[PDB]
């Protein structure tokens, strides 16, 4: 979902059905270390680091 | 005759054209469109208009 | 279980955006009803092949 993006589900824009993406802003998926600057939290509850 | 006065809701008998679907006599299938997104409320009255 | 917006708004208008390149296509016209279903109609050319 971060660097590729997400097709998660539609909308309805103006009366057009229309898809809806997330994924992360420009400045976040650019260069290697951004690898570390992303979390995934845990069983036992934490964020994680990459 | 029976079935337009006598009925809280309108019934009708009729025979289908001979031409089984296409052209009966003088008229039209007239549509009206929306065709910028204006309003089912807004096209709905616009049918009314 | 739908009504005539859910038929419209999940199928009715995923189907007539996907009717791209369909050979001698004349008009096309769907029924959204309060009972579930949805019913489009694509008249064609006088004759095209079936």
């Amino acid at each position: 979902a971060a660097w590729g993006g997400s097709y998660v589900n539609d909308f309805i824009d103006r009366g057009r059905v229309k898809k809806v993406y997330v994924m992360s802003e420009a400045k976040y998926r650019m260069l290697p270390d951004d690898i570390g600057d992303w979390y995934v939290r845990a069983a036992d509850g934490q964020m994680v680091p990459f | 005759r029976a079935f337009s006065q006598i009925k809280d809701a309108m019934v009708f008998a009729f025979n289908l054209p001979a031409i089984v679907e296409l052209g009966t006599a003088t008229g039209f299938d007239f549509e009206l469109i929306d065709q910028a997104g204006l309003g089912h409320e807004k096209l709905t009255q616009a049918r009314n208009q | 279980g739908a009504d005539a917006k859910t038929v419209q708004d999940t199928v009715t208008q995923v189907i007539e955006q996907n009717m791209n390149g369909i050979d001698n296509l004349m008009y096309m016209s769907s029924n959204s009803d309060s009972t579930g279903t949805v019913q489009i109609t694509l008249t064609f050319e006088s004759g095209t092949d079936a």
